[PDB]
């Protein structure tokens, strides 16, 4: 009822918090892909 | 007849031409056709292996079938076209990347 707890003394402590903010920017070549060098596959792949 | 690529007895008649080095060629190797540049490779192929293959399974090294040669195979050359441009209001002048 009547008994508090009072701080002494102090402690400075110095944390990490670590946070992504970005990631790889990626392309991909649709054609080369798909079909790498086959120019027929190229052309079926047109019509998707 | 058996069908992958290995040391092939049996072949077509197709005349051979000359082999060309460092340079993007349409490029068949006993019937394995492709496109890309042929180099000069380090890879050493026991006998029985004609021809080795990437994480892919697409053939990045060849046998030339005359000289017994290990070439590997690197595609042409290829990358994205970005247009950098003011806006046609402002001009038709534009930069390639
Ligand atoms: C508060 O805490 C600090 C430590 O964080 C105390 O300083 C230490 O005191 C002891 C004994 O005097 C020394 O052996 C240490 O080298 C001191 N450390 C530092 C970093 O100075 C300080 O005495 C405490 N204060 C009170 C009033 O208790
Ligand atoms: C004081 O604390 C005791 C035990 O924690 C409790 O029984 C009592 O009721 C408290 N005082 C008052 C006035 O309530």
């Amino acid at each position: 009822n009547n008994s508090i707890a009072i701080p002494t003394n102090f402690t400075i402590s110095v944390t990490t918090e670590i946070l992504p903010v970005s990631m790889t920017k990626t392309s991909v070549d649709c054609t080369m892909y798909i079909c790498g060098d086959s120019t027929e596959c190229s052309n079926l792949l047109l019509q998707y | 007849f058996e069908l992958l690529h290995a040391p092939a007895t049996v072949c077509g008649p197709k005349k051979s031409t000359n082999l060309v080095k460092n340079k993007c060629v349409n490029f068949n190797f006993n019937g394995l056709k492709g496109t890309g540049v042929l180099t000069e490779s380090n890879k050493k192929f026991l006998p029985f292996q004609q021809f080795g293959r990437d994480i892919a399974d697409t053939t990045d090294a060849v046998r030339d079938p005359q000289t017994l040669e290990i070439l590997d195979i690197t595609p042409c050359s290829f990358g994205g076209v970005s247009v950098i441009t003011p806006g046609t209001n402002t001009s038709n002048q534009v930069a390639v990347l």
